[PDB]
């Protein structure tokens, strides 16, 4: 059994570093070129770099030349790429693969992948916004109350409502990255209109990372 | 044979002047694939050729399915390729105790890189590296670089579809000239001081 | 420097039905083209390497085939486990580009979403920005627009967009979209609207409101 | 009144080139079609008429043909002089038409745009009016087009537009488009921007300023 | 006769255990033993309905 395993990931300012490492079991890197493989959130993969084991010869795409350097240790069984000089284009996804010989091979085994993210905005808790319901007749009779949830770093964050007691017709949203350089996502809870003014409705984010929790009601309004 | 050739190198065995019945090959069915194009494989013994060409070679059991005409993939694009108009039979069987070796036997080899497909019965066993960038080798293996050839793992734990195979065809050649290969005609007893 | 164009960013077919997908080199790519299939929260599984080698590990379903630069991915059967966003890697040269993604969804009636607005409130206002949220709920396939407006008229750098996964049974998702405008823009401008686009919907669903209301 | 419809409305074609131009006619209109070449500051020459006649004082390189109601205007080599406006006519029936009319140009290398904006100057705001002017300099092909944004968003109904003629070597041209305000409209908004589209760009140009800026 | 798929209620030989007689019909529905392989009524090497 063949397996590949990421670490080195995590947040850096702009300008700073993270290395990134994958280390082996189930076959030797002699022979074989190691890569590494990046993917944005929302976007499709991107070969980053790669070095033949056996020689020391390397290639890097010219999006991450200068910047990124790739390294291979075949008495350890692992490889790295050093990321210097991040930029806030270089947040991704980076996996590590294996593709035999200098190229012209696919790539059989890839580790799960860490979270790279670049981001002068530091690690924060969320705050979060309510969204008033429609008051207008609808198909089924339902209406949503909802929130946004905003301002928060890393990802992921855990939404849920009533205090995470209310599942039952959540629909959360994905968050994505705002200009603040900070996450943001919407929710919304939706039940025939007369169970707004019955069931609690706050807004439950949960942000490990910032060690809190923002409890924020939602109620009704005129609209 | 005891050994046989790489598929980029495959053998070419010329065959003329000589007589032997194809079903020979079929009733003894040590192959798991026989097929036969243009001529049927019904112990068709009665059929003369001006030539016979046996090729042979080691591939891996996916592969088998690609010896044959109308077909297309590394093989026949690359490595040996039969015509749209071929007559000919296909035969292959699994050489598992003979073409592995533990450790791998890698003594097979194929073409993974050419700058065009071959032709029918072309044969092309450079060893010249291949450019597959814009940057000159100048004979350095290395990235764009690609030695054209490359081994064949064959392990001894290979699942069926990665176990060597023997792969043999006869082309049957048909000209507008004197014949020379053909089969056994069955032959009876002489009678004698009968109608007959 | 090859690079790869993929075709469709989505597919639709219902299990049990056929899937093929083209992959297109700008350049020759030999028989170095890899397909993958990617889950997510997952890494990319190889399916098929060097254009036609199905990986061990892969089920026998899948395969492929070439002609020239087009590498044909090929699910002879879908099963529930095969929707997936499908990949195409060139390992020929270097740099190795990749294709888009293609998103295989299982053929279910189209229709139209259902649209909720939520213009921003006096309590989301507090902060010193509005958000006008236009959600649409319920709807296949993927592919879907907000034309958003503000004055009657179309706007664009003043928004962003959510899109949620799929429904296990239906495979139908909501989509947010939402405007940007700082509170003092917001009282600049009279008639907000979400004007939806979407293959079901025989004609654009629009919903609106003045500024102050809600 | 019978309409002949010509296309392509532009042709590009280097010099020495063959150039067909095709004229139809809504109905018939025998064969009463003459083809004319029209260079800039002046009057349409006769160069075929009566669907097929040269015209005396015309170069060989011209002739023309018909098949059903489909007239044809052939220049077997482009020279320098033939970069013009083509026109048919009919002389079937009263009231006598002519066509769009099509211009041949040298399909010079085909590039994206310079692009430069010209921000409400405190002199010009001086009328009580403001525009925005944004001039896309020496580019090709002729079909080019500007969006307008206000607060980075989407304009509609207050703008203006025209193209220059072709260079004499390059056959680039420039655009001019423009906004049009009162001073009072000015004062309402914040950041004006000028996105430009073309068949040799990329990505849209896209070009800012600050109210008040420059 | 002419339907989307194929006629699939009008059925068609392709293959006969001996030359058909002129004017005389062949009702028989036993698969055709093309090859050397005994076919008995079922589809196998070289056999076909």
């Amino acid at each position: 059994e063949v397996q590949l395993v990421e670490s080195g990931g995590g947040l850096v300012q702009p300008g700073g570093s993270l290395r990134l490492s994958c280390a082996a079991s189930g076959f030797d890197l002699g022979g074989y070129s190691m890569h590494w493989v990046r993917q944005a959130p929302g976007k499709g993969l991107e070969w980053v770099a790669g070095i033949y084991a056996s020689g020391g010869a390397t290639a890097y795409a010219d999006s991450v030349k200068g910047r990124f350097t790739i390294s291979a240790d075949t008495s350890k069984n692992t490889a790295y790429l050093q990321m210097n000089s991040l930029r806030a284009e270089d947040t991704a996804v980076y996996y590590c693969a294996r593709s035999y010989y200098y190229g012209g091979f696919g790539m059989d085994y890839w580790g799960q992948g860490t979270l790279v993210t670049v981001s002068s905005a530091s690690t924060k808790g969320p705050s979060v916004f309510p969204l008033a319901p429609s008051s207008k007749s609808t198909s089924g009779g339902t209406a949503a109350l909802g929130c946004l949830v905003k301002d928060y770093f890393p990802e992921p964050v855990t939404v849920s409502w009533n205090s995470g007691a209310l599942t039952s017709g959540v629909h959360t949203f994905p968050a994505v990255l705002q200009s603040s350089g900070l996450y943001s996502l919407s929710s919304v809870v939706t039940v025939p209109s007369s169970s707004l003014g019955t069931q609690t409705y706050i807004c439950n984010v949960n942000h490990k990372p910032s060690n809190t929790k923002v409890d924020k009601k939602v109620e009704p309004k005129s609209c | 044979a005891t050994r046989f050739a790489s598929v980029y190198a495959w053998n070419r065995k010329r065959i003329s002047n000589c007589v032997a019945d194809y079903s020979v090959l079929y009733n003894s069915a040590s192959f798991s694939t026989f097929k036969c194009y243009g001529v049927s494989p019904t112990k068709l013994n009665d059929l003369c050729f001006t030539n016979v060409y046996a090729d042979s070679f080691v591939i891996r059991g996916d592969e088998v399915r690609q010896i044959a005409p109308g077909q297309t993939g590394k093989i026949a694009d690359y490595n040996y390729k039969l015509p749209d108009d071929f007559t000919g039979c296909v035969i292959a069987w699994n050489s598992n105790n003979l073409d592995s070796k533990v450790g791998g036997n890698y003594n097979y080899l194929y073409r993974l890189f050419r700058k065009s497909n071959l032709k029918p019965f072309e044969r092309d066993i450079s060893t010249e590296i291949y450019q597959a960038g814009s940057t000159p080798c100048n004979g350095v293996e290395g990235f764009n670089c690609y030695f054209p050839l490359q081994s064949y793992g064959f392990q001894p734990t290979n699942g069926v579809g990665y176990q060597p195979y023997r792969v043999v065809v006869l082309s049957f050649e048909l000209l507008h000239a004197p014949a020379t290969v053909c089969g056994p005609k069955k032959s009876t007893n002489l009678v004698k001081n009968k109608c007959v | 420097d090859i690079q790869m164009t993929q075709s469709p960013s989505s597919l639709s077919a219902s299990v049990g039905d056929r899937v093929t997908i083209t992959c297109r080199a700008s350049q020759s790519v030999s028989s170095a083209v890899a397909w993958y299939q990617q889950k997510p929260g997952k890494a990319p599984k190889l399916l098929i390497y060097s254009a036609s080698d199905l990986y061990s590990g892969v089920p026998s379903r899948f395969s492929g085939s070439r002609s020239g630069t087009d590498f044909t991915l090929t699910i002879s059967s879908l099963q529930p486990e095969d929707f997936a966003t499908y990949y195409c890697q060139q390992s020929h040269t270097y740099p190795i580009t990749f294709g888009q993604g293609t998103k295989v969804e299982i053929k279910r009636t189209v229709a139209a979403p259902s649209v909720f607005i939520f213009p921003p409130s006096d309590e989301q206002l507090k902060s010193g920005t509005a958000s006008v949220v236009c959600l649409l709920n319920n709807f296949y396939p993927r592919e879907a627009k907000v034309q958003w407006k503000v004055d009657n008229a179309l706007q664009s750098g003043n928004s962003q967009e959510s899109v949620t996964e799929q429904d296990s049974k239906d495979s139908t998702y909501s989509l947010s979209s939402t405007l940007t405008l700082s509170k003092a823009d917001y009282e600049k401008h009279k008639v907000y609207a979400c004007e939806v686009t979407h293959q079901g919907l025989s004609s654009p669903v629009t919903k609106s409101f003045n500024r102050g209301e809600c």
